[PDB]
């Protein structure tokens, strides 16, 4: 089976920017290069057949180029609705491949977080568990450390976070961390802050309830 | 295998194509038939 | 011009995992496309599973060839996927896929693209049996936030929606994650203004539809 490389893993650019994705094969694919758009709520779309062959409503910002082991896709004046993630395949060979691919996210000014704290609903602690809800709205870059403090000490291992996908509009990530406790655990203590590090700060910001 | 013959097949098309037009294809049925007598 | 995949979202190990994708264009029999069916597992990677051709004609992958089969009924333009002694290591989204067939005389003569793609269809491959989650309110306290936890349920997925589509800007829903307990969960978030909390009603529809449970929770401001 041919082997494929994109590169890079990952890249961001700004609106405007040209963008270069390249596509390594272990062998010739012979100019049988195929370029598809994934972006996460609609269908996969094919860009590009034949190394350069554009199909009708791609825009024509998208351009293939290459031979041999090597290829390239290019997008000339980058916009919204192209980021997303690109992958190649060749169809040189019986049982085709595709790359690993490479996706284009945005750079954009920093951000930084709105910092919300929600405390457990009285019908789960009717259940006998307590969910405890750090939230970090609409905030760039996407790394960011939240910190969890319990009667000022200090936790770890029993809260989980998850991050959304870039903003369509925004540009944007937003992050939810989620402490998980059982309502002995929740009851014995008084003070619940969240503490929150981010480029964007100048100081860490806690919220906390009792 | 199929989809793999199509890559040797496009280059048959090829040769066919440069000698369609350049050989006018009354000339290769007749040259095939002379061809043919000689046996 | 569209490709609606659909199966059962949860299989057994050494079950066998049967897909259909109906096909609302033309016939199934049209001689101009192949047809196929291609997978991404949770890792990104993507896979050619198989081709099919109204002809009967068929590409299987060698690393599945032992175990795959795939066929088309034109009598209700369906074409189906089946797969067998599924582990876990099948688990992924299961796409049906359009292949033109250009013949010999065309300008674009063996030239072999996916270029038409449903939707998807997601499929988990485990012993854990389905299981409802349970929705709890996320109250709030210039702008605020409130929400809807989404807690303990399996398999994926769960969809949370506001106001029965009427609020979409602001809305920020989580990807599910996955406890010790080996359940799913997560969060889904609106910021709306504050000054309208005490006037507006603020509703939140989940479903899940692998346990069949609907649940509609209003998120009221705290107290
Ligand atoms: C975004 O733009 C600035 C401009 O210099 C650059 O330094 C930075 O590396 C970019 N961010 C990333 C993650 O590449
Ligand atoms: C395989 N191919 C025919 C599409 C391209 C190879 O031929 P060529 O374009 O290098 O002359
Ligand atoms: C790519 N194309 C289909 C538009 C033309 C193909 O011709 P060729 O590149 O094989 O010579």
């Amino acid at each position: 089976d041919i082997q494929m490389t994109q590169s890079p893993s990952s890249l961001s650019a700004s609106v405007g920017d040209k963008v270069t994705i390249t596509c390594r094969a272990s062998q010739s694919v012979t100019k049988y290069l195929n370029w598809y758009q994934f972006k996460t709520g609609q269908a996969p779309r094919i860009l590009i057949y034949g190394t350069y062959t554009l199909l009708s409503g791609v825009s024509p910002r998208f351009s293939g180029a290459g031979s041999g082991s090597l290829y390239t896709l290019t997008i000339t004046n980058i916009q919204p609705e192209d980021f997303a993630t690109y992958y190649c395949q060749q169809a040189h060979s019986t049982p085709w491949t595709f790359g690993q691919g490479t996706h284009v996210a945005a750079n954009r000014t920093v951000a930084a977080p709105s910092v919300f704290i929600f405390p457990p609903s009285d019908e789960q602690l009717k259940s006998g568990t307590a969910s405890v809800v750090c939230l970090l709205n609409n905030f760039y870059p996407r790394e960011a450390k939240v910190q969890w403090k319990v009667d000022n000490a200090l936790q770890s291992g029993n809260s989980q976070e998850s991050v959304t996908e870039q903003d369509s509009k925004d540009s944007t990530y937003s992050l939810s961390s989620t402490l998980t406790l059982s309502k002995a655990d929740y009851e014995k203590h008084k003070v619940y802050a969240c503490e929150v590090t981010h480029q964007g700060l100048s100081s860490p910001v806690t919220k906390s309830f009792n | 295998n199929w989809f793999n013959i199509t890559n040797w097949l496009w280059y048959i098309k090829l040769f066919i194509m440069i000698v369609g037009g350049l050989v006018g294809l009354r000339i290769v049925f007749a040259v095939l038939s002379v061809v043919n007598r000689v046996r | 011009v569209q490709l609606v995949e659909s199966g059962p979202g949860l299989v057994q190990p050494w079950g066998t995992l049967s897909l259909t994708c109906r096909v609302s264009g033309d016939s199934v029999s049209n001689d101009n496309y192949y047809w196929a069916w291609i997978r991404q597992t949770p890792g990104r990677e993507l896979q050619v599973i198989g081709t099919i051709y109204y002809s009967g004609t068929t590409y299987y992958n060698p690393s599945l060839r032992n175990r795959v089969t795939i066929s088309l009924d034109k009598s209700v333009n369906v074409v189906s996927l089946r797969l067998g002694s599924v582990s876990a290591a099948d688990t992924a989204q299961y796409y049906c896929v359009r292949m033109p067939s250009h013949g010999f005389w065309s300008t674009s003569f063996s030239y072999w693209y996916f270029d038409l793609w449903g939707r998807g269809h997601f499929v988990a491959v485990s012993w854990a049996s389905t299981k409802g989650p349970s929705v709890f309110p996320l109250a709030p306290s210039g702008t605020a936030a409130l929400g809807c936890l989404v807690k303990d349920y399996f398999p994926e997925p769960v969809t949370v929606s506001w106001n029965s589509g009427a609020l979409t800007s602001g809305v920020h829903t989580f990807p599910a994650v996955l406890q010790s307990s080996g359940l799913y969960s997560l969060s889904s978030v609106v910021t709306v203004p504050s000054s309208s909390l005490g006037t507006q009603t603020y509703i939140c529809n989940v479903d899940h539809k692998p346990s069949n449970t609907k649940v509609d929770k209003k998120v009221e401001p705290k107290s």
